[PDB]
């Protein structure tokens, strides 16, 4: 749950010379004292209980363990890691609304992928390198990177489709009946068709982008399920 | 804030009966430590609450063994094997899992018994009200049960609803019956004008409303 | 272990009050102090919490801004300050000791009562009542005793040295417009009411007023 | 002065001086010997420790020799390297002024047994070594006495408050000026013509440069959640508005490349964005008479995109100036 | 799965004066604190005895071999999958139309991303010359083929922008790349007869470049697939 995580750090005290048959450890109080405590600023103290543990199987073991339950104050990282990451992620969908004639789809999607990977590696440098659980922020960034790679592949496909002319490719009848008649209707496009083959190729490439813009908006919006669960 | 709901609002159950109290959360209140933190508090009238159960099931030291708890991610219940006089009070469910921590709605507990018909009465003002410059009319209803009680201020065929006070007494111990006193404040300029005043009330035992009137004109 | 709360308070609307909770017999700085509001009507609402050792504080959404917690470490006391007191803030406030995820609210303060009103101290005005003339006389009859125009709480109504204690039905105080009132009645043998003297004592410690007005047959 | 770890490392001489009644002698009986130097470990010493130690040693460890005088006076001036912890306030970084403290006092002797007297009221800086990165505005020791729940006695202590000011030229040149230069390019995208095919390049480059600079500043400031550096807020707001500009640039590029074969221009768009808005922005479209409908409309679409760009060029310039002036002038003008 | 050893023995007492007795063979783990990054497969102490050239006596020692297995989810998430995503985009440049003006950007970005990831790997592994990581070998082979793709893309861009005013189409180029190869690759040119010689041949060049580009898309997809399986599969099947 980084950066909204809560840590449970313990301090175990023992006498490394005498066992329970020689000295018995007792707790002066059930909690640690905060009478002269200086507030941290990054970490919020929640509870500092102390417990005296015996081993029913050993009878020579005694210790006192203090559980330090601390809660991270999350504004620093919510400002320096989450907002920049959400800002980067919001650009993952623009590539499908960018006209293919601008010749900048690759720049946009490649830059988005670069930024997401950089943020993922930074998060991998802030957290312990343990393989027990993955931060939800890291998982969400990982999912977004996979989506952006998929969008790069789709943009390459759409650019190939767009730069098609009747002198190099022939459009099959099924392509016509699907992409110029049926699919545009579902997406509320309604080709003006005021009147030539080259523009048909351009429109087909535009229909494919509009279709994937829908898919990347529902999935991206549904991506809040993988993000809103952290806070 | 996690919203916590308790059902029923009131739970009438006679002595020695099984008592079941249910609390539900607007979200799962489980925690990573393998425990979900839920606590039950009992408050007697005119007293500070008292802890009964914590961590769903674990029972606080010094509490009768009849109390028991159980639940899951978002549904929990409290059980009382046998009910006693001391057990009367209000029970709250407290969630200690997600900040901020919120209380339940509270579930009042009562003991049911043979319903007794109300003993209605009416008392007109006194000479002190006249000299001071006032007129107070109060209707009494004593030693009745259950809460299915309604009172109505009819007057000489005219139903007056303004200035009607609602003040009833919680369940007693000796009788385990409630009471309901309704008042109507009248001034001298108005006290002597009208002619007859009534006190209508309806109860489950008697379907027909009970009428009790006196004539100002006399 | 003991949490000691300050005394009752009466404040005018729009003012601010500061109530305190003093804890002794334990590590005061290591336990969260929970503040709970209980309106006279019903329900327990948690205002917020403070850890005296640090300055950390939480508030429930309904109370964000309305209340502010401050804690003193040299003297084991924690304070809540309420701002812009309205008529809804009038309630009883409790302070409790809490350690999240480990120990529940096992110790509670006695409770502090705060009343928001524009009125000032006023002595009571007891108007004893009795059955009306236009009523059939039977084996059982009810008495009457009314107290009104007093402020603030509390007022104790009792019969002569507890001459007839059992069977008396006092009722909770209510506000007619700005002042408080109260009522009380009892059932006695019809053959003993006229022969044996009955009276409803009244005491108003807030106004240092003691009243003894005997109810005589009309 | 470690801002990220919130520690202050200092090299001090802990000047101490007390009176020993059992270490007195008459110089006339010892060939006029007035004073001697003896190892400090052979005599009683006060156990003055640094309460707020962090990553260091609580008590003195060097244990130099102590100067002892015939009248019982003892002078001990050992050196020490102290790593105390102080709260770092980086609201005005790199123009910030830190306030780091050091708390000194006896550990096991209360006010009734050992009492501290402030030798001087100001840290001695005669042999101070200039840092070139910080300047000590003020260093004054204050005498305090307080009671701890440990013990029933009063323990006095002396707290030194070092008020140090940062010399900002280094970080100015290395962070602030590059940040301002990058910020200057935030609104240029709206003045770039859509035919150049490089709006995406400029806006994306600005965004990622601002991100790199924010992450570079995040490696210096502490990770506390109490204060937000004004530089951090400025960079974050610039990031948000640059992202919005990227979105608007994508929209404008889409609008520019529309033709009758694919899109239809409604009457309301034509009216608004070719009659009203161009006038309000003081841009006058030449009254051209073109016949070819397909090419004529394509020119209308190209102009609508041009008009939309000018609207946001004005808005962003206003926002940039008001945002900058409305954030940095108040604190400067106290 | 690393195998790190610790060798314990008396420094100055030989086997004739101090003899070590292996209390228990395996290292005791009753109080072990789980790291979360490594798992102890097996820790066994082996008693060995050997002679050094300093000294004439036999010196015994006990050597504990810690066999620790790494938990890969961390690097699997932070190095492997990003590398796979970058590798996925190593043949797309061959499906990008030359008119888009983005082939160079894409291939250069892929190359530099792969190089950066190799450099990141270099900061983790030891600087030893006895073994080479399979991740490193895969990254280097991918970089070599991406550089080759950059060269081929430069050549294809040069071919696509040829016109009769600057270059002349040899008859063999026409024959091959407009009759034979297009048929094999299942790509069919439309039967149209443009009149303008300058525009007619300017569309033949734009089609020769497309065919040459299509040849390598098939070739670089086979190599990428065969190389990956031909490098990582044998190790998987122990
Ligand atoms: C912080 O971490 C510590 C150690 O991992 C947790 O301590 C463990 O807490 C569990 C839950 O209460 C204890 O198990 C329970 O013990 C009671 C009493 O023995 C028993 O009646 C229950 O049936 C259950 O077994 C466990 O003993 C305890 N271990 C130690 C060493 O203290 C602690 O709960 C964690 N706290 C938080 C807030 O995450
Ligand atoms: C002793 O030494 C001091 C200086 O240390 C000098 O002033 C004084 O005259 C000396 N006295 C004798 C008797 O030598
Ligand atoms: C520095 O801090 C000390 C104690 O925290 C305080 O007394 C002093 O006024 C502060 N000085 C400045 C300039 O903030
Ligand atoms: C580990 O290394 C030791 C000595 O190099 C060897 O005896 C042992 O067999 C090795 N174990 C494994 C699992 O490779
Ligand atoms: C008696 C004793 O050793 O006290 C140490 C702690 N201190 C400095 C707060 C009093
Ligand atoms: C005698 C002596 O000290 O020998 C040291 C060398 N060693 C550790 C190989 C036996
Ligand atoms: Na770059």
């Amino acid at each position: 749950h980084f950066p909204f995580d809560q840590q449970n750090c313990t301090m175990k005290f023992r006498s490394w010379t005498y066992d329970r048959t020689e000295i018995d450890l007792v707790l002066k109080s059930e909690v640690a004292s905060l009478d002269d405590f200086t507030p941290s600023g990054e970490w919020d103290i929640v509870a500092l209980p102390g417990r005296r543990n015996e081993n029913p199987d050993d009878s020579t073991y005694v210790d006192i363990t203090y559980d330090f339950i601390i809660r991270r104050k999350p504004l620093f990282y919510t400002i320096n890691l989450i907002i920049p990451c959400v800002l980067i992620t919001s650009l993952a969908i623009l590539v499908f609304y960018l006209p293919s004639d601008c010749g900048e789809k690759m720049t946009l999607c490649i830059s988005v992928l670069l930024a997401l990977t950089v943020f993922l590696l930074l998060i991998s440098k802030i957290v312990p390198p343990t393989s027990l659980d993955v931060p939800l922020v890291g998982k969400y960034l990982m999912f977004t990177m996979v989506l952006v790679t998929f969008s790069i592949v789709t943009s390459v496909c759409v650019l190939n489709v767009h730069h098609r002319s009747p002198t190099t490719h022939t459009m099959a009848p099924w392509v016509k009946v699907v992409f110029l008649e049926k699919l545009p209707a579902l997406l509320f496009m309604q080709q003006p068709r005021h009147h030539s083959v080259s523009e048909d190729w351009k429109y087909v490439a535009m229909v494919i982008d509009r279709l994937f813009l829908w898919i990347f908006v529902f999935v991206c919006v549904f991506g809040t399920i993988g993000m809103f669960l952290q806070p | 804030d996690v919203l916590m709901t308790q059902t029923p609002l009131s739970l009438p159950v006679s002595l020695g009966d099984q008592a079941s109290i249910s609390c539900r959360s607007s979200q799962s209140i489980v925690h990573s430590n393998g425990n979900t933190y839920l606590e039950w508090y009992l408050q007697k009238p005119g007293q500070s609450p008292k802890l009964l159960i914590y961590k769903v099931s674990n029972r606080f030291s010094g509490v009768p063994d009849r109390f028991s708890g159980s639940g899951s991610g978002t549904d929990f219940t409290l059980k009382i094997s046998r009910v006693e006089a001391e057990d009367l009070g209000v029970y709250y469910c407290f969630q200690g899992s997600h900040v901020p921590w919120t209380f339940g709605g509270g579930t009042k507990l009562e003991i049911k018994r043979a319903d007794a018909a109300p003993t209605v009465s009416i008392f007109p003002p006194s000479s002190e009200q006249l000299t001071s410059g006032g007129a107070s009319v109060v209707c009494f209803l004593n030693n009745f049960y259950p809460k299915d009680i309604n009172v109505k201020w009819k007057i000489d065929g005219s139903e007056r609803q303004n200035g009607v006070l609602n003040s009833w007494t919680d369940q007693d111990s000796k009788d385990s019956t409630y009471s309901m006193s309704s008042t109507l404040t009248l001034t001298k300029d108005e006290y002597e004008r009208h002619n007859s005043y009534t006190c209508e009330a309806t109860h489950k035992t008697s379907t027909s409303p009970i009428v009790k009137s006196f004539n100002r004109n006399e | 272990v003991q949490l000691q709360q300050s005394g009752a308070e009466v404040m005018k609307p729009g003012a601010s009050v500061k109530i305190s909770c003093k804890g002794t017999g334990y590590t005061f700085s290591s336990y969260w102090i929970e503040w709970v509001k209980q309106r006279p009507g019903h329900g327990l609402e948690r205002i917020g919490e403070i850890l005296p050792g640090s300055g950390s504080t939480n508030y429930n959404e309904k109370f964000r801004g309305k209340a502010t917690f401050t804690a003193d470490k040299s003297s084991k006391t924690a304070y809540m300050q309420l701002s812009s007191l309205t008529s809804e803030d009038s309630a009883v406030y409790y302070c409790a000791r809490y350690l999240p995820y480990y120990y529940a609210m096992d110790y509670w303060g006695q409770g502090t009562s705060v009343t928001v009103s524009s009125a000032k101290t006023t002595p009571p005005s007891v108007y004893p009542l009795a059955p009306g003339s236009a009523a059939q006389t039977n084996s059982m009859v009810t008495l009457g005793c009314l107290v009104k125009g007093y402020f603030p709480e509390p007022v104790t109504v009792t019969w002569n040295s507890g001459s007839l204690s059992s069977g008396v039905h006092t009722f909770p105080a209510v506000l007619q417009s700005d002042l408080y009132t109260l009522s009380s009645s009892v059932t006695v043998p019809s053959s003993t009411w006229p022969s044996e003297t009955v009276t409803c004592n009244v005491a108003h410690p807030a106004s240092s007023t003691k009243v003894d007005k005997k109810i005589v047959p009309r | 002065v470690d801002e990220k770890n919130q520690m202050m490392t200092t090299n001090v001489w802990v000047k101490q001086e007390w009176h020993d009644y059992k270490l007195r002698w008459d110089p006339a009986d010892y060939e006029n010997v007035t004073s001697i130097r003896i190892p400090s470990e052979l005599i009683w010493r006060p156990d003055i420790v640094l309460y707020n130690n962090a990553d260091g040693d609580f008590a003195v460890t060097h244990l130099t020799k102590a100067h002892l005088f015939h009248d019982g006076r003892v002078q001990w001036t050992p050196p020490a390297i102290y790593k105390s912890s102080c709260s770092i306030d980086v609201t005005f970084f790199p123009f910030d002024q830190q306030n780091c403290t050091m708390k000194f006092g006896s550990w096991t002797y209360d006010k009734a047994k050992i009492d501290l007297v402030n030798m001087h009221s100001r840290v001695d800086q005669l042999d101070f070594w200039e840092s070139g990165e910080w300047v000590i505005v003020d260093a004054v020791g204050t005498y305090n006495t307080r009671k701890y729940e440990c013990c029933a006695e009063i323990y006095p202590d002396i707290t030194y408050a070092f008020v140090i000011r940062r010399l900002p030229l280094f970080y100015t040149i290395n962070l602030i000026i590059p940040c301002l230069l990058i910020s200057c390019l935030t609104v240029l995208v709206f003045y770039l013509p859509s035919e150049c095919g490089e709006k995406i390049t400029l806006c994306i480059s600005v965004l990622l440069s601002l991100t790199v600079f924010l992450l570079l500043i995040t490696e210096i400031i502490p990770s506390t959640s109490l204060v937000i550096p004004l530089i951090g807020e400025y960079l974050l707001f610039t990031m948000i508005f640059v992202t919005l500009s990227i979105v608007i640039t994508v929209f404008v590029l889409n609008v520019h490349h529309r033709s009758p074969r694919t899109h239809t221009m409604p009457t309301w768009v034509r009216r608004v964005f070719l009659d009203i808005v161009p006038r309000l922005l003081l841009m006058k479209r030449p009254s051209v008479v073109d016949t070819d409908f397909e090419r004529s409309v394509k020119e209308d679409w190209k102009y609508v995109a041009m008009v939309i760009d000018r609207i946001f060029l004005w808005m962003f310039i206003i926002v940039c100036l008001l945002g900058t002036v409305g954030l940095f002038l108040p604190p400067w003008l106290a």
